[PDB]
């Protein structure tokens, strides 16, 4: 059930297991995930979306983030509580993994990865954050995906004619008002003494 | 020894802490309604095993069955103790339980948004005077041109020559007819004025007086607006329990044969029994699931919710959106359980009211109860004017233009069925 | 047996029935405690007699011999079994003795007097300015318009040609009489202008400088009317004892020895911890050894007078003129006191939250604070601005009407004697000649 | 003998010397604790050598085995025992280290956007209407004038006997244009006046009409400026803490854990508790992480950053639009560190007693903060209310004058071409005219 | 054992206890500086009797024998121990005994009264609109005007042939005069206006667009003058020490024989030798004895003081009308005094930091200089107006008066001139007929 999911930032779709190898909810289930950055870029992960609500303890479910290849070799972190911290994967090969036991209920894992985080700033790419030179395409693409907000972050006479309905009394009005002035200019020339 | 206490997930009670490495043993938990039983371990002697009940239920018996799924269960079967939650002191439970003395009071009371500064805009105007002196003003404009037409009359000095090249004529020129001195009353209150201005020291007299009042009519209105409009403090349209019912116009309701139902059902002091006729009238949407669900329903629409009073002096300090109109109608205490017949009961109460009248209850109330609090909404009167603020005068003026040409049609025909 | 039920006397709980011939027996006391006791008898079924503590007090834990008073003390020793009194359930008392859960709470509130009715302002025509410059503007007025006429008779740009025949306007008077020229003056300082219109320079920088004047001025009543009322408007009545705290104009009060001054020197939370050090600095300044004294001190001052709850509740419903203001700073309740070890107190305690499920004690106590409670409505305040009471009189305009009658009146008898040379004789010709139009 | 000193590289401190040709040893540093290790020498008599800490870091405790790093490890030990560089005096690195007096004083105080400017639109004098009643406005005087000309060219009671002295003729009309009734309106609804008066009961009641929205319309234009200036007038800008506490829209900040926020953590007080509450209620949403990322969130929006002292002073005095808002929140000491046994401690204790009794010290203040501390105070922004700068356009007289005069022009050549029937046959002769007399 | 502990009685640090009778005994001082001993006690573990120093001093050097009269001259002599009060931290203390890290800074600071606001007469009443736009308006005004009356020349119809009521003779004359179209203007910014309104078009656009601006004007006028008259934001004139270094309408001060002065002379730095050089010029009223009588002449004239930067605060929260303005100056310390090798100086600074960094000293200071606090100045601003603050249109207005009167005998002799010669006879006869 691992299925790679690399590039310059992506979704870890949350319980993506109904398609890829639609599991029975009944047994254990488990599913890793490989990333991959741009070529010279690191990977920063925020999650969106994460509550393992089964248990505060972590025999049966949890999500855990590994570092470099998807070996035992240093768990960057294994995440058992409420809220989970966001985390930076030195290398640029990821590792995602989430442990169910017959709790197939969970929430979701739902998170974001951003690439280039090593690259150096230069003309082309985008300053957002302390050693976060990002920019491929990444400049304001709808998602937050910097640190705090800064990259996609507040970059972006025909309004009084756009009233509800304001104007279009005023324009009834006005159509009114040319009817009068041209009925006006008829006896501005007519009449005269007597 | 070792003691099983009993909490539940409430909102501001007990709730799972907030953290990321995983938490292990009592510490997982937090909450005023746990520091609580922290603080009467320290004053009494405890061991901790704070365990959640099967499902969550307060202890409340079915009549058929004669079970009681709860915390009742729990302290009636001896596999817990003390149940530090909030348990409310009920007639029913006090039978087949023991409560300690309560450690803080409760009651229903009303939930509704607080106004917001939308003008009705229909006669946004008159406001700053009441409409006795826009009555009186009118009927004053009247009197004083009644009494200048009569003082114009009866005078010598109100008569002109027309033809004046010519003084061999008649003096029926006065300046003064039936309408003139109508029209100047009138034209002297708003700042131009006519051109009939008196002749005689002894109606410009008139004159002058007409003109100080007016002038300190306007003078003042604008003062008054200007008030309106830099210091404005907007009232509830309610603010009694009773005024929500005989009004019949807000829609009100509760949760769904709760807590609230119970005491609107039997309560024979009359004032909510109309109050229960008009819940139950409309019982479709009045009644809704759950208290989020109500205060969602709030949120909505002109809609006076009715809970238990400390979720509410929560909720309102949350979100500072809505208001706690009204005091209180009931009271209620939240206890500490203990089962029958324990001992813990005397010696937990004592340390209920040391805690109580040693001062730490009010505070440890306060940090849980606190919230953000009231945030900036003082310095906001920063609004330009708009048809919302100013539609009446266009109404009277369309209005008036409506009524000059009825007028003016009806003086023509008057003229020349005259002439023939 | 029988029950021996004792009771304390106090002004809304435990009272005589007021009565003429001599009774005795459990029919002499009257009172909310005393519905209390017969319903929870009947409930109960018992029979009791009633006598009170002699003594006459709550009672309290005297240190040179560790030993109680008044009610506890007749409590403990089996002396009586029950004790339907508001006896306060706190520390000191319930280790010694045993109670039931509250039959009500309380707090401690403040006492206050209600604004009197949003004080009405009348003759505030010339509020915003001061006598003095009232007096200045209206000599000048009758200095520059005399001025204007002086220099309107020595002049050369004075003298109107009337007709466009190059005639010689030798006239005594052209267009400036000292009614007119008074009157113009008048005019213009009021800002609906005359027609009498200058056009030699000498009187045209008058005019001008006139004019300014009349423009300082008038913006200046405008600006200070406005000024004064959102001024009023701005500030707000306290609605809250934090509102006490901060400000400090009006002063506080309590009952010192009452435990409420023992409440506030104990509590350590900021406002009342302030509070405290306000009166302990005050010290006798603002502070009273009763509660009628308060009372009448209320009355008579702006004086908060800190109170438990349920007197305030009964003083504001007696009287209609101070209402409590915030809600409960403090709280604590009331009781049914037992000796320690009483086989009553169960059922006391099941037969009290039965009352309180049927509400029926609320019943009695809307009976007995409630039904002393609105008989005397007084009013709502009603709440509105630019009322006719404050700058609205008219008074001015029926003294213009007065004067203008009496001038009219006196230049017409001016007009038949010096203009028609006989007494009594033009009188009724010309009143007849001049009354058909 | 020679002694060693170890410093930090630091901003405004200790800087590497700046320069292109190789520089070495003891003469290649600058900055302030260069200077004052300079006049300790002088006046001490040293023979020191400067170097750094490989590490580069204050150096804390350390809680993997309770050692240490940086200045603190290696003064614990022995490679030098001064250490001129900014070194916070505290309980733990008090407890080992031995300190000298503080040479300079620090604290956390906030940092802010100061307020930019008025920012003023020139056609401010048109904002408290809102750009929808001023289209409503002028097309309702078109409308009503209109009216009041239609009206008047068809009545039984308007048309008029011109003569001044008319012997029953028949010459009557009206004197009602199109031009006369358009400025009479336009004259109504500028309050000035007026040259017609009408008479028949359907003029006068429109005319009253207009009158009355005319008069409100005013009436409702001042209010809501008077409005717009005296409720900005009444603005309070931060400049205190607990001020700051209570607001609640400029969200707060700090570098997280680099013993700032940390003080807050530990705080006791009730409005640094409040604080570090909304601190962890936003937790992360506004916690920068380094000093630079906070200076540019604060240029480019409103924020707060509690940060120390020296660099608030170093940055706003190398910068604009930052203000030191409040005062010193805390109280920390930049000493001198030295091993516990030592005799320099107390000599160097008397050398810079000795240095800041002269001022030299605030001499280095001065020229490493002050000689560039000034170069960026464009003015001083002397504060005011009604300048030209708000409701000062005059370009609408421009624009009045210039139309006026085009129209001017057009008709006067329309009245010779057209009117005389012929074109430059009396241009000549018309400006004589009219020019000479 | 128990300490030797000394203090001077300095007034919000040490204090004899309120009540008297039931207090006697020499362990009745209390205070911030007394609360620091306490507390410093508990967190050491001694007991302390409190002995007063024989003679008031902080302290003091002697030239004549080196004496060092003050509680210094017996700390040298082990006769006393730890001494918690105010003593500075100057260089010529520390020569002979030895000190801890102060428990606080402080400085000398500007002590200044609060602002009043007797606004002045004449200014107070145009003061809303600033100088710049009432110039602009009259500027404006004369060009409106001119251009007024140069268009009335090349109006078509303005001329108007008077009395056209016998067209016999084309006598076409003219209307809108330079001195009437001044007038017009003149008497159009005011809001009354004359009677000769524009009876052309284009004429009349100048006149809209002129009624436009005189309404625009003075609407913002009486809005702006109703902001000032219900905010009122005092301002005070001196801010910062330079500041007050270059002006001469306020007057220094200082404490005699006070260290301020013993600092501020040899100053050596950049603007504080002025004001030494000017104190040193009116060496008379400059100098008072002790900062009450700074206090007293502050609260009498307008006399800028010169005194610490705790003091200020001590006396700034007690009597609300004076106010601490600038910042700091100098900096100095408040430590404890003791001789040379005592056991007690790290142990005592140790303490000292550690109470510094749980915050307890900062409860002290607050709680021993907070004072009932600064009242509500809020609820005041309802004044009814008067000549204070409005008179001086009356001046204008006797101005208007008395210039009309020149100008109207100026003219009578200009026609009378125009009439006959310069000795006049008959223009008697004519003002008295
Ligand atoms: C408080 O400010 C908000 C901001 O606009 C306003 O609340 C508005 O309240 C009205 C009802 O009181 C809402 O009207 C709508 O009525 C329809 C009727 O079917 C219903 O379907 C809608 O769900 C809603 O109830 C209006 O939407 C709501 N405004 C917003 C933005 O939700 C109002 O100005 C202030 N509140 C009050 C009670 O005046
Ligand atoms: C604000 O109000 C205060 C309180 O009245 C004003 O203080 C007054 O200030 C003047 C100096 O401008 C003092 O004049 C002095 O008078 C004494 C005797 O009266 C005389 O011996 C001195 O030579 C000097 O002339 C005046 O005494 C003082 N008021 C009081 C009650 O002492 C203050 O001027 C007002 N304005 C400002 C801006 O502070
Ligand atoms: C209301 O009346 C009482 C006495 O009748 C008086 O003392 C009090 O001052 C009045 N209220 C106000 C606000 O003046
Ligand atoms: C308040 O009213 C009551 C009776 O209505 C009476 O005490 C008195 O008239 C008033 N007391 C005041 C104003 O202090
Ligand atoms: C107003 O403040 C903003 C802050 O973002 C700044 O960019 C702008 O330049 C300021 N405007 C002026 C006129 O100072
Ligand atoms: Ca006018």
């Amino acid at each position: 059930c691992q299925f790679e999911l690399s590039g310059a930032d992506g979704i870890v779709r949350s319980s993506q297991v109904e398609q890829e190898e639609k599991t029975k909810p009944g047994q254990a289930v488990d599913c890793i995930w490989t990333i991959k950055a741009t070529p010279k870029a690191k990977i920063y992960l925020r999650f969106l979306d994460y509550q393992m609500e089964h248990s505060n303890e972590c025999k049966r479910n949890f999500v855990a983030v590994y570092d470099g290849s998807s070996a035992i070799e240093n768990l960057k972190a294994k995440f058992c509580s409420t809220v989970a911290n966001d985390v930076m994967l030195k290398t640029g090969v990821g590792v995602i993994r989430m442990w169910a036991d017959e709790g197939s209920r969970l929430s979701r894992f739902r998170m974001l990865f951003t690439s280039f985080v090593e690259p150096p700033c230069t003309s082309s790419t985008f300053f957002c954050h302390s050693n976060m030179c990002i920019n491929n395409s990444l400049v304001c693409n709808g998602v937050q995906n910097c640190a705090y907000p800064w990259d996609e972050n507040h970059c972006k006479l025909f309004e009084q004619i756009t009233k509800t309905h304001g104007t279009i009394i005023g324009v009834t009005s006005g159509i009114v008002l040319v009817l009068l002035i041209i009925s006006i200019l008829v006896q501005v020339k007519q009449p005269r003494k007597k | 020894r070792s003691l099983i206490v009993t909490t539940i997930l409430e909102e501001p009670y007990v709730l799972f802490k907030k953290s990321d490495k995983p938490l292990y043993g009592n510490d997982r938990f937090e909450g005023y309604c746990i520091d609580l039983l922290r603080e009467l371990s320290t004053i009494l002697g405890f061991t901790y095993e704070i365990r959640l009940v099967e499902d969550g239920k307060y202890g409340a018996q079915d009549d058929v069955n004669g079970q009681w799924n709860g915390m009742v269960r729990e302290l009636i079967d001896h596999k817990a103790d003390l149940a530090v939650a909030p348990l409310a002191i009920t007639y029913v439970r006090e039978k087949v339980i023991d409560f300690s003395k309560p450690f803080m009071t409760l009651g229903i009371s009303i939930l509704y948004r607080k106004p917001n500064g939308t003008n009705p805009g229909v006669f946004s105007f008159l406001n700053p005077l009441s409409p006795d002196i826009w009555m009186y003003v009118l009927l004053a404009c009247l009197g004083v041109s009644c009494v200048l037409f009569v003082i114009a009359r009866f005078s010598p000095y109100e008569w002109y020559n027309p033809h004046p090249c010519n003084p061999d004529s008649d003096v029926v020129e006065n300046n003064f007819t039936l309408l003139n001195s109508f029209w100047f009353g009138v034209g002297a209150l708003m700042q131009q004025g006519s051109e009939l201005m008196p002749k005689a020291l002894s109606t410009r007299i008139v004159g002058g007086i007409w003109w100080f009042f007016t002038l300190i009519i306007i003078s003042s209105y604008t003062a008054n607006l200007a008030a309106f409009l830099t210091v404005e403090r907007m009232e509830s349209p309610i603010d009694s329990a009773d005024d929500l019912a005989k009004q019949t116009k807000i829609e009100y309701g509760a949760v769904e044969d709760g807590a609230t139902m119970t005491f609107f059902k039997k309560s024979k002091i009359s004032t909510y029994d109309k109050m229960w006729a008009f819940m139950s009238s409309r019982r479709q949407s009045v009644l809704v699931k759950s208290n989020e669900e109500g205060i969602q329903r709030v949120l909505t629409s002109d809609y006076a919710f009715l809970m238990e009073s400390t979720t509410i002096e929560f909720v309102t300090q949350r979100n500072c959106n809505l208001t706690q109109i009204g005091g209180l109608i009931d009271s209620k205490g939240y206890g500490v359980g203990t089962p029958m017949g324990s001992p813990y009961r005397d010696k937990i109460t004592i340390a209920i009211l040391q805690l109580q009248e040693e001062g730490k209850l009010h505070m440890m109330k306060e940090k849980w109860w606190r919230g953000n609090g009231c945030p900036e909404e003082e310095s906001k009167e920063a609004s330009a004017l708009g048809v919302q603020n100013i539609g009446g005068i266009f109404i009277v003026l369309a209005a008036g233009l409506v009524l000059s040409v009825f007028v003016a049609v009806g003086e023509f025909l008057y003229k020349s069925k005259k002439n023939a």
